[PDB]
């Protein structure tokens, strides 16, 4: 599960709404460990 | 990060070589529709 | 760019306004937001309305709306705020003022910035 | 748009006049300096711009749904009234707060 916002909230071009940014704990090396990890997401790639 | 502004991506054609070419493309289309017969050219419509 | 304002300065109550700006070293035509900010001596810059330069659509503030035009002259680059009903709410300092569009990539794709209010006027002083 | 009605800094020393809205999720705060008598300029647009003439003590952030203008070192020529200046969520060109009054 990602939680995602917009990455340029106040945009007015055609790429409003298209870049998200979103937080999601993936993996580590070690299996006791979680990491959090931020990345950007294109909309098409990303269900709701 | 994007380093600097969100920009989106694009593809340039030149308008008069687009246009020569097509008209050439419309020729040779009427050789097998009829030399009376109206080509229109549209976008695609429905699909992924 | 300079902008210049005049009009009858004292009114009457319940008598018609009207205010002209006139530009030095621009052209109205381009594709730039006019509007017109009212500033009594008590409060600050309250916006009166606008109209686009290029296209002529406007905006008005709510509160004012059903009793103020703003219209613009091609021709000879000027601009009037025709406003009805003046009462005493309306004893302010009037100006006008544009906006300018700023670009950072491809115009017909929206990479464009606003900045609202790049040049204003000297304004005038109404009474009513 | 509420911001706070004024401000009292000792000369020399750095201010931060911050206002609050909704609309200020979508847009960005254009800050407006006004000198008691004197036209009002822009001080600050869009994405933290400073237009040419005004000096580099004035600068700001627009993150969360509010607007800060800090100007360091805060000098006698920057006593004026500030407006934190925005766009209504409607389309609307106009949001304007109430004014800070800034004295030095
Ligand atoms: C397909 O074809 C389209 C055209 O149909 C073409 O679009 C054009 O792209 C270029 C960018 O590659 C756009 O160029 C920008 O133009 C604006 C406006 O130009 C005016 O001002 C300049 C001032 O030099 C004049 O020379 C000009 O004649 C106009 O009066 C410029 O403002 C842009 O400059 C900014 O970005 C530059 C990036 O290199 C900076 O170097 C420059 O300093 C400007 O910086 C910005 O950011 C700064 C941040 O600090 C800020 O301080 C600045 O104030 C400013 O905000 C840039 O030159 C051109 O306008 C586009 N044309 C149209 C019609 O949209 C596509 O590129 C083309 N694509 C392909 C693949 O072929
Ligand atoms: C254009 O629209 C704006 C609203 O966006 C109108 O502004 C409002 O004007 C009234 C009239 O003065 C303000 O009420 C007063 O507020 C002060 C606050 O210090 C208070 O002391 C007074 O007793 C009175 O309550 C109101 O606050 C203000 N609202 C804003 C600025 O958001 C404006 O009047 C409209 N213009 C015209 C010509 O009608
Ligand atoms: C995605 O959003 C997060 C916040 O929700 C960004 O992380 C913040 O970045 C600022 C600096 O701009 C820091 O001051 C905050 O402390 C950060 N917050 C957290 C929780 O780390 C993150 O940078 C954004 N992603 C990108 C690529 O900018
Ligand atoms: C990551 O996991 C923690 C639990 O350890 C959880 O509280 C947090 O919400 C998760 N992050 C995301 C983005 O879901
Ligand atoms: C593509 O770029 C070349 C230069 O590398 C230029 O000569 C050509 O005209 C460009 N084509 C279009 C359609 O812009
Ligand atoms: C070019 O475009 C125009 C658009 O009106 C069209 O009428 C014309 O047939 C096209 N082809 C040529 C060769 O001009
Ligand atoms: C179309 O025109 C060509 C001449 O360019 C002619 O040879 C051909 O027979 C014509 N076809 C019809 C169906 O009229």
């Amino acid at each position: 599960t990602l939680q995602c916002t917009n990455y340029a909230p106040k945009l007015r071009s055609m790429m409003r709404g298209e870049i998200k940014n979103c937080s999601f704990n993936m993996t580590t090396e070690l299996r006791d460990k979680k990491q959090k990890v931020y990345s950007l997401f294109y909309r098409l790639d990303v269900v709701q | 990060d994007v380093l600097g502004h969100v920009r989106m991506a694009h593809c340039n054609i030149s308008k008069a070589t687009w246009n020569e070419t097509l008209g050439k493309v419309v020729k040779q289309l009427r050789k097998h529709f009829g030399n009376n017969t109206i080509i229109r050219f549209a976008q695609s419509s429905g699909g992924d | 760019v300079q902008l210049q304002e005049s009009g009858p300065g004292l009114v009457k109550p319940s008598e018609t306004l009207s205010l002209t700006c006139i530009v030095s070293g621009d052209s109205i035509s381009s594709s730039e937001w006019w509007s017109w900010i009212r500033q009594p001596p008590g409060k600050g810059l309250e916006w009166i309305g606008n109209i686009g330069g290029s296209s002529g659509s406007t905006y008005y503030n709510a509160s004012l709306k059903s009793r103020v035009t703003i219209s613009k002259d091609t021709s000879k680059n000027q601009f009037s705020l025709e406003l009805k009903s003046v009462t005493a709410a309306d004893t302010a300092v009037y100006y006008c003022a544009r906006s300018s569009i700023t670009i950072f990539g491809v115009v017909v794709l929206g990479e464009v910035e606003d900045k609202p209010l790049d040049v204003w006027g000297r304004g005038v002083l109404v009474t009513v | 748009l509420t911001q706070e009605p004024a401000l009292s800094v000792a000369l020399g020393h750095t201010v931060s006049m911050t206002c609050q809205g909704d609309s200020l999720e979508t847009y960005y705060v254009n800050w407006f300096q006004q000198r008691p008598g004197q036209v009002p300029v822009l001080v600050v647009y869009g994405n933290n711009y400073r237009p040419s003439g005004i000096p580099e003590r004035f600068s700001g952030s627009w993150s969360g749904n509010t607007g800060t203008l800090t100007i360091t070192a805060a000098q006698v020529e920057d006593e004026a009234d500030y407006y934190c200046n925005s766009w209504d969520s409607s389309g609307t060109h106009l949001l304007f707060g109430g004014g800070t009054r800034l004295t030095v």
